[PDB]
């Protein structure tokens, strides 16, 4: 299964395109 | 209310959590 | 260390108000 | 660029992974 930090990663990058919002 | 950067970081600041823990 | 069941919490929370944007 | 219901629905699946983390 995914590593706590694999899913890290992937929270991360959702982040990135959250901060691309109005 | 909370503006997408302001979201962005709390789901940052929750990823270095997540990011600690051990598999 | 916060527990994974609270991590999942909040990130829950954080997704609906994602979604209310 | 991504939908805030697009994303939402990523960051709810994930918080599902995190949650069953052992
Ligand atoms: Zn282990
Ligand atoms: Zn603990």
């Amino acid at each position: 299964t995914a590593s706590p930090r694999a899913l890290a990663d992937e929270l991360e990058q959702l982040a990135y395109e959250v901060e691309r919002l109005s | 209310t909370a503006s997408p950067r302001a979201l962005a970081d709390k789901l940052k600041q929750l990823a270095y959590k997540v990011k600690r823990l051990s598999s």
